[PDB]
């Protein structure tokens, strides 16, 4: 911890989060697929998508958990996976001053049980995931676009959606209204290749195929 | 073709169409639709204007950056005309008033100016010239407006023999002064019609169709050297036309016959106006003038444009002349006008 | 096991209708599934590990005002990264894009001998170091 | 004159001296009004009431498969055979050799640079030819960085 | 006119299905070319193709005859029908 | 320095000038073409060459940290002057 | 592997029932849309558009994909009924300003390089 430029390591929190991680995996073996703690001390529970409601309810209501606040609910798109979407719940326990992360997965055509029954914060977070990633949440009080324009087609945060989209808007005097046209750019967005051909992080080197 | 005027893109706002057009009289009813269509596909538009710049602002959003250019010009100044055409490949003339002013009369705007534009356009090596005349232009018409159209049409055809001349009927659209003219007669109670409008047949044409025909006339090699007649699909009696307007606007229609000599005197009275006359003696003649049938001339279908029925676009123009009670009435509510079978 | 009470759908996965992509950018686009070639200017090989999917190049033109490169292609800068060829192909199939796959080019193992530079009767002897 | 596309401006098939088939990719589109080479012929055929049965790149490559199946196996060398038969037919005619020496078209490096239309238009190959025939005296340029 | 302009034989180097066509080319092809000196008979091989016999007459018409699992004798008749009878 | 075309348009320091038939020169009608008049190629040539008494000299552009990165110029060739790759100043060895 | 969580419909008969139910709701609503938004189109035009949008997806055979199109169809109906959309959003279905693009080979050949 005396190297001026290097973030010090908190071994005590790593041990506690590791123990609580085994604890959650022992109580809910039916849904928990993986548990891990990072080197900067963040615990992750990876679960089967069926266990969203049981896992989130236990964490909110168990007395040695008490994760009463849903800090965030978001989605990550990984096209290389068959289940391309990674649903992430970030929860805060004010009782124990801890955060935990619960992650699950889905694809384009599979619903994920709406978690509004556990946290009422999730209502808008799920509308956002539906709108930007096209993940359907079953049994939502009202699922509809929240961020995109009315009638907007597509889910912009999918990695295969183009940055500038497919349609642009202008005001057309002939029809006296704002019209939608196919997108053209006077200057195309310039794609830069930045990745260095030399490995940077040996500790993360993947095994050869 | 120079390497700069070769078409590129997909015909959108940022594309290059290859057209470089000088549009005279672009600040009026027909000019805004023309400039809108040229700017949609990516043309370079030179807009010479006589008016205040504030009156050209509706044209600014019509083209991508740099594409709409504005110049000041004076209809009696040939050097101002030359500065505005020397770089263009097509010159479109839409200059005209429906009335006379102290400074510019029908001879000046329909003969002197179009021929000065035609003379300079040829000396400057402009490839295509497009002139807008009138369907009913005639040397023996009792409308000084139409007699000037006839004289200018011949001067244009002699000064620029390859000029494409387009003769439209009376054009309707949101700023037309045609169906808006009739709908504003309600302000005077009844509708004075000569012979009750039973002796006059009109064939109005939709503005967008006139604009589409003009745009094709530029891009079509065959249109060069020809005269076109742009007319609507149907012919109506003036009485049936004006009755249809009042039905679309849901206004009370009380037509009464007024002798020609009297309704002339009404025109003379409104001409005293120092601004824009509500009506003039000439406007009386033109409205009560049977729109000619010119079968020898080609029409819109030749240029590739399908004429739009008056019954599909009248509500668009006339919904603002309704009252709150009738604003929401729909396009199917009113009876279609009776069409003369031709 | 998983007890959601499941259906059986035997059709191939095809999500084109529900992606919002216009028609012209699915039927007419050819994808290229490939491992990028090593940049010859460098010896690092860490950019030749993953599979890529890119789309056919379409017109760019000169902007009349400034001369910038204008495009009407919404997929011109679109590149996707996959771990295997089978992963890259499956993605293109469900999205309805036609694709031409190119098999990975792996450098061959060479026989390097420093002692060969001073051979007694062979041509591998070097005239300089 | 019907302008076409250079090899950098189209996706085209070429077969190398081994018989391997390889396809280019479009890097930039043709300049001006230039069009793809096979599209000009397909467009011309339609104007002449002789329309060809292919309107896309995939269809004109199904046609190449009907004429020679190896032209659509990319990066794959298809071996040939039947050398014995080819020799038998070769002997029948028995033509007579000449007494001219076998002189190759290219003898020195200066004949290498400009050999086709693209390399003849290049100004870099023009400086290459000048350098190997006149020395470095007139090819030098001041270089600082 | 309406006479044969070209023949193409497609066959696999090693597949069992083409075994008939390969035998034909080894034994009878030389005579066939000597019989028809000016007719271009293009024998183009490629791995894993169902063997076929393409014939091209005047003005672009073409016909295709499968040779899958044929025998050298059958291949000879197939060529005879094309050479002799010309559409 | 600034030249003009037969059409009258000024030529910039990059050699750009719309040619006789280009319609794009309409953007200057009623306005002006902005050309910077101090051509850096002309100005850097006016500088006198610096005579130094060593094989290798260093240039940092002047002003210390306000110049360019410091680089060293070899002055062994006596048929030319050493040139800074950043600022274009010229150096020559003084016959030592 | 072919066993997959259902969204709503257990087969294509249950899914097509929801397609017809959604077509009835859109069919009934067009007259009100043309009235409230004050569109110049005819009620016949609006119903021909609804029909057209329903033919684009007529080739589908996956019950889960059909359900999503129905879910998205009902979302668009609510925005129209509650007048969250504006006139500009309704008229985007009719592409009134987009100029017709050629479909044949020669016309497409003259304009540019696109397939
Ligand atoms: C005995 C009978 C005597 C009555 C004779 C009636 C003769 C017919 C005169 C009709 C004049 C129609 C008219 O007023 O239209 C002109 C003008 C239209 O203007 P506007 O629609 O607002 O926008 C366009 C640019 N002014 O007008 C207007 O600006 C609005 C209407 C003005 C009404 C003045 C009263
Ligand atoms: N129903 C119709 O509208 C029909 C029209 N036409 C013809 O179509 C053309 C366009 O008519 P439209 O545009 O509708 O009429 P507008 O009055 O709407 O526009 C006419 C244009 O003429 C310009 N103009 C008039 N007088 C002068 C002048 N002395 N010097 C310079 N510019 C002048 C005006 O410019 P500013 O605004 O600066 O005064 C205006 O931009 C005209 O030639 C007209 O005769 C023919 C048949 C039917
Ligand atoms: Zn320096």
């Amino acid at each position: 911890d005396t190297r001026p430029t290097v973030r010090p390591r908190n071994d005590v929190a790593h041990k506690q989060l590791s123990a609580f991680g085994e604890y959650v995996a022992e109580i809910l073996p039916k849904y928990v697929q993986q548990v891990q703690v990072s080197c900067f001390n963040e615990l992750e529970i990876c679960i089967h998508p069926d266990g969203v409601i049981p896992v989130l309810t236990f964490l909110r209501d168990h007395s040695n958990a008490q994760f009463k606040s849903l800090a965030d609910l978001t989605a990550v798109d990984i096209p290389t996976r068959q289940n391309r979407f990674e649903i992430v719940y970030n929860l805060l326990s004010l009782r124990f001053n801890s955060r935990i992360r619960v992650k699950t997965y889905t694809d384009e055509l599979t619903p994920i049980e709406s978690s509004v029954p556990v946290y009422k914060a999730a209502n808008w977070y799920e509308r956002e995931i539906w709108d930007m990633f096209g993940v359907f949440f079953a049994n939502h009080p009202d699922l509809r676009r929240i961020l995109t324009d009315y009638g907007f087609e597509g889910h912009p945060f999918r990695k295969d959606f183009p940055l500038s989209g497919y349609v642009e808007l202008r005001y057309d005097d002939e029809v006296k209204r704002v019209v939608a046209e196919p997108v053209e750019l006077a200057q195309e967005f310039r794609k830069f290749d930045l990745n260095s051909p030399w490995e940077a992080f040996p500790a993360y080197r993947q095994p050869p195929e | 073709l120079h390497h700069a005027v070769i078409p590129h893109g997909k015909g959108g706002r940022s594309s290059v169409s290859g057209i470089v057009a000088t549009v005279f009289g672009a600040t009026g009813f027909l000019g805004r639709y023309v400039v809108n269509h040229l700017g949609r596909m990516g043309s370079q538009v030179i807009v010479p204007h006589r008016c205040e710049p504030y009156d050209t602002m509706h044209l600014r959003p019509m083209g991508d950056l740099g594409q709409i250019i504005f110049m000041d010009w004076n209809g009696r100044d040939k050097d101002s005309i030359r500065r505005a055409v020397e770089h263009s490949s097509v010159v479109i003339n839409l200059v005209g008033r429906e009335w006379e002013t102290q400074n510019f009369d029908f001879e000046d705007v329909f003969v002197k100016i179009p021929q000065a534009i035609a003379q300079v356009s040829k000396e400057a090596g402009v490839e295509k010239f497009i002139h807008i005349s009138h369907l009913n232009a005639d040397i023996k018409s009792s409308s000084k407006y139409l007699r000037s159209k006839a004289v200018g049409e011949k001067e244009v055809r002699e000064t620029f023999p390859e000029a494409t001349i387009i003769k439209p009927a009376e054009i309707f659209g949101r700023e037309d002064r045609f169906l808006n003219y009739f709908a504003n007669i309600r302000w005077f109670g009844g509708v004075p019609l000569i012979s009750l409008g039973k002796k006059t047949v009109k064939q109005p044409v939709y503005i967008v169709d006139v604009t589409k025909g003009i745009i094709n006339a530029i891009k079509d090699p065959d249109a060069r050297g020809k005269t076109f007649a742009f007319v609507g699909p149907s012919r109506y009696l003036l009485f049936d036309l004006v009755q249809y307007v009042f039905a679309v606007a849901h206004r009370p229609f009380l037509p009464y016959p007024l002798p020609h000599f009297a309704y002339r005197w009404i025109g003379r009275l409104f001409e005293i106006s120092p601004f824009e006359p509500w009506t003039t003696r000439d406007k009386v003649e033109r409205i009560h003038t049977t729109d000619k049938i010119l079968p020898h001339l080609p029409g819109l279908e030749d240029l590739g444009v399908e004429a739009t029925p008056l019954e599909l676009k009248a509500i668009e123009v006339l919904r603002r002349h309704r009252t709150y009670r009738w604003l929401s009435s729909e396009i199917e509510d009113v009876q279609p006008a009776k069409t003369i079978p031709t | 096991t998983r007890d959601t009470q499941l259906i059986t759908v035997d059709e191939k996965l095809d999500i084109t209708t529900i992606t919002g992509v216009p028609e012209e950018h699915i039927k007419t686009r050819k994808a290229r599934i490939f491992v990028p070639a090593r940049n010859n200017m460098q010896s690092g090989v860490n950019n030749t590990k993953k599979w890529k999917m890119e789309f056919d190049t379409r017109e760019r033109w000169e902007n009349p005002l400034m001369g910038w490169a204008s495009t009407a292609d919404p997929l011109s800068n679109l590149v996707l990264t996959f771990s295997t060829k089978e992963d890259a192909v499956a993605f293109a199939e469900k999205n309805g894009w036609s694709y031409d796959v190119e098999e990975r080019k792996v450098p061959k193992p060479k026989s390097k001998s420093y002692g060969a530079n001073f051979s007694w009767n062979k041509r591998t002897r070097v005239s300089t170091k | 004159i019907l302008p076409g596309a250079a090899y950098t401006e189209k996706s085209a098939t070429y077969v190398n001296t081994e018989g391997r088939a390889q396809q280019t990719k479009v890097a930039v589109t043709p300049p001006g009004l230039a069009r793809e080479d096979w599209k000009i012929i397909r467009a011309l055929s339609e104007i002449a009431g002789m329309t060809l049965p292919y309107d896309t790149l995939d269809q004109v490559r199904n046609r190449l498969e009907e004429v020679s199946p190896n032209l659509v196996r990319y990066d794959d060398v298809e071996g040939a055979n039947y050398f014995q038969q080819a020799s038998e037919l070769s002997k029948l005619v028995n033509q007579q050799l000449l007494a001219d020496p076998l002189v190759p078209p290219q003898l020195t490096i200066k004949d290498f640079y400009m050999t086709d239309s693209i390399s003849r238009a290049s100004q870099t190959m023009a400086k290459c030819v000048k350098a190997v025939t006149e020395g470095a005296h007139a090819v030098e340029e001041p270089s600082i960085c | 006119k309406l006479g044969l302009r070209e023949i193409r034989i497609h066959l696999c180097q090693r597949s069992p299905g083409s075994q008939g066509v390969r035998d034909f080319i080894e034994k009878r092809y030389v005579e066939l070319k000597k019989a028809n000196p000016d007719l271009p008979i293009l024998i183009r091989e490629c791995s894993d193709v169902q063997p076929k016999l393409w014939a091209r007459y005047a003005f672009g018409q073409e016909k295709n005859v499968s040779l899958n699992n044929f025998s050298a004798d059958q291949v000879t008749r197939a060529l005879e029908n094309v050479l002799s009878s010309k559409a | 320095g600034v030249r003009t075309s037969p059409t009258g348009e000024k030529v910039t320091h990059t050699g750009q000038v719309y040619d006789d038939g280009d319609y794009r020169k309409v953007r200057f009608v009623g306005r002006q073409k902005e050309v910077n008049e101090n051509f850096a190629i002309d100005l850097i040539a006016e500088q006198p060459v610096s005579q130094v008494g060593s094989r290798v000299i260093s240039c940092d552009g002047g002003g210390g940290a306000l110049g360019h990165p410091r680089v060293y110029i070899n002055l062994d060739k006596e048929t030319k002057t050493g040139t800074c790759g950043y600022c274009g100043l010229q150096f020559r060895q003084q016959h030592h | 592997s072919t066993s997959v969580k259902p969204i709503f419909s257990r087969d294509m008969n249950e899914a097509k029932r929801r397609v017809r139910e959604l077509y009835r709701a859109w069919y009934r609503e067009v007259p009100n849309t043309v009235h409230l938004f004050q569109l110049d189109i005819s009620v016949k035009q609006g119903r021909d558009k609804v029909r057209e949008m329903f033919k684009k997806n007529a080739h589908i055979t996956d019950p889960r994909v059909v359900d999503l199109l129905v879910i998205k169809g009902k979302m668009e109906l609510e925005e129209t009924i509650k007048v969250w959309k504006q006139r500009t959003h309704v008229m985007r279905f009719f592409h009134e300003t987009e100029a017709p693009r050629p479909k044949d080979f020669l016309s497409k050949f003259y304009v540019g390089h696109d397939p």
